[PDB]
């Protein structure tokens, strides 16, 4: 003077406990709600629970997870290809 | 996701560093997600008469 | 990369006028929008309608009861209508591309405006009833006063035409070193009295004495005249 | 329905400022465009993405609220001309136009005439008009009268002039044209033009003999 990001200026502590220091940083739209010229901002999850940083080196990406039985135990499956919700399967294994 | 997100480290305290949004490089684009039009109306269509019975 | 406009020049009051615009030699004229604007002969421009090679068309609120815009879909080359309100909106009229630099994804309104870049050779049009009467081809002559270079008056003026739009060359398009052209008035009459001189280097003129297009403009009588 | 100054005037070799005011200058930019005496106007300004438009062509445009700024280069030597403004509305239909500004650069020199004046020769005087070619031009700015003389002395007379219009580097020019029957150009006098814009100003005499 195209707006759903915005850049956000605050105080927070550096390694040493005694001292402050401001950094600015981008957070993304509702992640962030007003209070009451300048407007003024606060985490929508510290009005409710706590917050704690996924690790940096953690893959989310999901892998195929393999469920088996226990001695004495087997897994029956439903080898009927047409199965209209829930009956007597014909095909078992 | 075209972002081109830079990453800033910034200390919280001891060994603790929290990962923020640096600094956008390229104009700002929307997320999206293509679907083939073609492969999706047949799909659509697969349910519908599944669902007729 | 060029393009001019296209078709007749002047209307009575009533009825509705159709003027068309080429472009050619363009890379990708698909995705480019295309817009004409006019200059009110009180030298305030202003703006006509939005096309694009989508179907989307939108004018200006203040003339949507006459203008209504069309695309060709074989090849480039769309056109203007205006339907009643013509009168005193005469003046002259371009044809201008809207530039439309793309950044992003279309359809999600990542396209910002890079606004007009190329436009016509600007034609001008004029409601005002009446004919064309066409040119009356004439010279003005010249005078020896030395024999050595110096100075020079040439003349080759028209007294009469109706459209406003005015075409001259000299020696058929070849030296424009010194080629000028001066607006009429209406002389009450209507039609205008437009002449235009040329300032060549005169010394000795003999076999190149150069020559006049004369090539009119409602009707086309180019009437080559040759001056002594 | 946007608002723009239609003068303003400034020193040659200095920086100038154009404005331009309206309400939705958040929806698209700005652009403006020249437009010299009979040409098409050319981009000013453009816009490949985001903050990098104005930059380094010179001009360089600021946008403080209301109303936008063209903050041109530091030379303004010649480049003088109508500039408008374009811009959309805020929803994108249409686009206005609010008129816009024709600069003049100062310190450049007063009128000095040196056209030659041209009599009816052949050709007209034998129809049934020979009419009367009475034209100078090369002058910047008008208002001065040519007052076509009967013999040697100033008559009124009744022919029509025009009004002056720029061409190439500003020189008001149109000239000035005169309409009588030959029954007065081959019966009264020998004719002969003047021309009366302040301090020293010359012309050239008539007279027929062509045959
Ligand atoms: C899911 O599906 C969707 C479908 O909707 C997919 O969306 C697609 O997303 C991609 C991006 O991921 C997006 O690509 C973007 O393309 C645009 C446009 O570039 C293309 O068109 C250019 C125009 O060519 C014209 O101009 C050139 C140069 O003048 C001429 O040489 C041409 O002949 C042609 O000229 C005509 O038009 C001009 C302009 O009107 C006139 O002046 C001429 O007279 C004439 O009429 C092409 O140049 C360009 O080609 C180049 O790249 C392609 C692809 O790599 C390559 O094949 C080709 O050989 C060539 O080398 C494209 O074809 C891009 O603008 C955009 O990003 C780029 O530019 C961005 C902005 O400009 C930047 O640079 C300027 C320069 O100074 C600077 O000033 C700006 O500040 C800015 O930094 C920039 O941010 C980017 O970083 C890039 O540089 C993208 O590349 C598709 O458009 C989009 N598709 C659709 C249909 O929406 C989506 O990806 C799918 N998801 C998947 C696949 O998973
Ligand atoms: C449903 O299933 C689909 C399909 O599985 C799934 O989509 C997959 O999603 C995962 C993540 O969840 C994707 O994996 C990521 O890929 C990131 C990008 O790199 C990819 O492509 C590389 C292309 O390499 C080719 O070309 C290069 C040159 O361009 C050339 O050098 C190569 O030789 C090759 O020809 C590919 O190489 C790369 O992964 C392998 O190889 C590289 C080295 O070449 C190696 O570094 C990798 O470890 C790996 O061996 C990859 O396929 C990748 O960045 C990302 O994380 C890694 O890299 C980052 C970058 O810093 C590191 O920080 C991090 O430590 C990791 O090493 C991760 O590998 C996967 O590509 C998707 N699909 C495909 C194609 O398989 C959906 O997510 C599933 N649905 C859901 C629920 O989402
Ligand atoms: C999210 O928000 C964050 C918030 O931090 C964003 O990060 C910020 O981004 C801005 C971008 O503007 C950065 O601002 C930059 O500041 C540096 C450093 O400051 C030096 O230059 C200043 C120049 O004045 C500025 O403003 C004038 C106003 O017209 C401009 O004309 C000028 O170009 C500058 O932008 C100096 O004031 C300052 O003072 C001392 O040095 C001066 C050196 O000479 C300068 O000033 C003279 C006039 O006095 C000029 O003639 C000369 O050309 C030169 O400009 C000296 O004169 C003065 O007396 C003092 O001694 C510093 O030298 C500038 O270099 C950049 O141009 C810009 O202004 C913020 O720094 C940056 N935040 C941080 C962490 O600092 C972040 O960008 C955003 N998100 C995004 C999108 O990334
Ligand atoms: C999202 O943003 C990131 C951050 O910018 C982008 O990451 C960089 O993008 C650029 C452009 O796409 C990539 O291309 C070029 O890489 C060149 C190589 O630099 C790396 O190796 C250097 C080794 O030596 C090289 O440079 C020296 C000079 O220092 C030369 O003498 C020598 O011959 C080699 O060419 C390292 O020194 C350097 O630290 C890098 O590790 C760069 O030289 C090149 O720089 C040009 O462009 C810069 C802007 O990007 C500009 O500031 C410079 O002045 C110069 O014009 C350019 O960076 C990078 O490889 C890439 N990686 C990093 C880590 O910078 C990312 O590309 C972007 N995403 C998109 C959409 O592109
Ligand atoms: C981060 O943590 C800080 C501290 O806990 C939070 O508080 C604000 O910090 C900013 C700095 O970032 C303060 O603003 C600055 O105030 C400077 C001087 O303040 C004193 O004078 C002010 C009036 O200015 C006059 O005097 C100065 C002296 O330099 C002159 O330069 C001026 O021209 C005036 O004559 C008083 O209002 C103030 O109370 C002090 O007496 C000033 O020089 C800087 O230009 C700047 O304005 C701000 O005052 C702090 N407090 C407030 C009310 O917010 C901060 O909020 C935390 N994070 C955030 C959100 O930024
Ligand atoms: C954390 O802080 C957030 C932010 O304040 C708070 O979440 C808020 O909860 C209130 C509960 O009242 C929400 O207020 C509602 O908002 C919705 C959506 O706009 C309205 O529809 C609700 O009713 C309105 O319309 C009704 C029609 O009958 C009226 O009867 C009624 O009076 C209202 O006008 C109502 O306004 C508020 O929107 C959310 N904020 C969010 C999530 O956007 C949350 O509860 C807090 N958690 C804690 C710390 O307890
Ligand atoms: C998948 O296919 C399975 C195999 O067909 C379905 O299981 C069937 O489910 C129905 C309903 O749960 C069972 O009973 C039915 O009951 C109706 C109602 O009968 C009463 O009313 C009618 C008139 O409406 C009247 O005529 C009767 O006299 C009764 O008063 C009957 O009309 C049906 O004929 C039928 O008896 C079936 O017994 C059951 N079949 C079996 C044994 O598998 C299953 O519902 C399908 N869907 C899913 C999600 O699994
Ligand atoms: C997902 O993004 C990918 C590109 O990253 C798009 O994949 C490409 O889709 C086109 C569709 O025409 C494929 O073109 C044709 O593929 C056939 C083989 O299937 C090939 O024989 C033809 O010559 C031609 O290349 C293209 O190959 C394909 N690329 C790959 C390697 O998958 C894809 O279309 C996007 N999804 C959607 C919604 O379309």
């Amino acid at each position: 003077i195209r707006g759903e990001l915005k850049n956000c200026s605050f105080n927070m502590t550096t390694e040493l406990r005694d001292k402050k220091q401001k950094v600015y940083s981008l957070f993304y739209r509702l992640d962030v709600v007003q209070i009451n010229s300048n407007k003024e901002y606060r985490l929508i999850n510290c009005n409710t629970s706590a917050i704690t940083q996924a690790c940096p080196k953690v893959s989310f990406e999901p892998i195929p997870i393999h469920y088996c039985a226990p001695a004495g135990f087997a897994i029956l499956k439903c080898k009927d290809k047409k199965f209209n919700g829930t009956g007597p399967c014909p095909s078992v294994s | 996701r075209p972002n081109n997100n830079t990453r800033k480290s910034i200390r919280i305290g001891p060994g603790q560093a929290f990962y923020a949004t640096g600094d956008i490089i390229g104009d700002i684009r929307q997320a999206h997600c293509n679907v083939s039009k073609a492969t999706w109306n047949e799909t659509l269509g697969k349910v519908v008469k599944q669902l007729r019975k | 990369v060029q393009l001019r406009e296209s078709g007749p020049g002047l209307v009575k009051p009533s009825e509705t006028l159709s003027l068309s615009c080429t472009v050619s030699q363009d890379s990708r004229p698909s995705d480019h929008s295309w817009t004409w604007v006019r200059q009110s002969p009180g030298k305030a421009l202003e703006w006509i309608g939005d096309i694009h090679y989508n179907g989307a068309t939108t004018y200006n609120p203040s003339l949507r009861s006459r203008v209504r815009i069309e695309l060709d879909q074989s090849i480039p080359r769309f056109s203007l209508k205006m339907t009643s309100m013509t009168a005193a909106d005469t003046g002259m009229y371009y044809c201008a591309r809207n530039a439309i630099r793309i950044y992003g994804v279309v359809a999600l309104g990542e396209w910002f405006h890079y606004g007009m870049d190329v436009w016509g050779q600007g034609t001008a049009v004029t409601v005002s009833s009446a004919s064309t009467k066409g040119p009356s081809v004439f010279p003005l002559a010249p005078s020896s006063k030395s024999t050595s270079g110096g100075t020079a008056a040439l003349g080759c003026l028209v007294k009469d035409y109706f459209p406003e739009p005015v075409t001259v060359s000299w020696n058929s398009g070849a030296l424009t070193s010194g080629v000028h052209t001066f607006p009429a008035v209406l002389q009450s009459s209507g039609l205008y009295s437009l002449s235009s001189v040329v300032t060549v280097p005169s010394s000795s003129l003999g076999t190149q004495t150069y020559i006049c297009n004369v090539n009119h403009k409602p009707s086309n009588t180019k009437v080559d005249k040759r001056v002594e | 329905e946007l608002t723009q100054p239609p003068s303003v005037s400034v020193s040659p070799g200095q920086t100038a400022r154009i404005t331009c005011s309206g309400a939705p200058l958040t929806s698209r930019f700005t652009y403006w465009y020249r437009q010299k005496p009979g040409q098409a106007p050319v981009l000013i300004i453009s816009r490949s993405s985001q903050r990098s438009s104005g930059w380094s062509g010179r001009f360089s445009a600021s946008w403080s609220g209301t109303t936008v700024t063209l903050t041109i280069r530091g030379v303004q030597a010649d480049d003088e001309a109508d500039y408008y403004c374009q811009s959309s509305d805020t929803s994108d239909s249409y686009k206005m136009f609010g008129g816009g500004t024709k600069l003049t650069v100062l310190g450049q020199p007063a009128a000095a005439p040196s056209v030659t004046l041209f009599p009816p020769s052949s050709e007209e005087l034998q129809a049934n008009k020979a009419t009367l070619v009475c034209l100078i031009s090369d002058f910047y700015p008008g208002a001065v009268t040519v007052a076509w003389k009967a013999d040697s002395s100033p008559v009124k007379a009744g022919v029509e002039t025009t009004t002056p219009s720029k061409q190439s580097n500003n020189k008001y020019a149109a000239s000035s044209y005169l309409s009588l029957t030959p029954e007065q150009w081959k019966s009264h006098k020998s004719y002969s033009c003047q021309v009366t814009h302040e301090g020293s100003t010359v012309e050239k005499t008539v007279a027929p003999t062509e045959c």
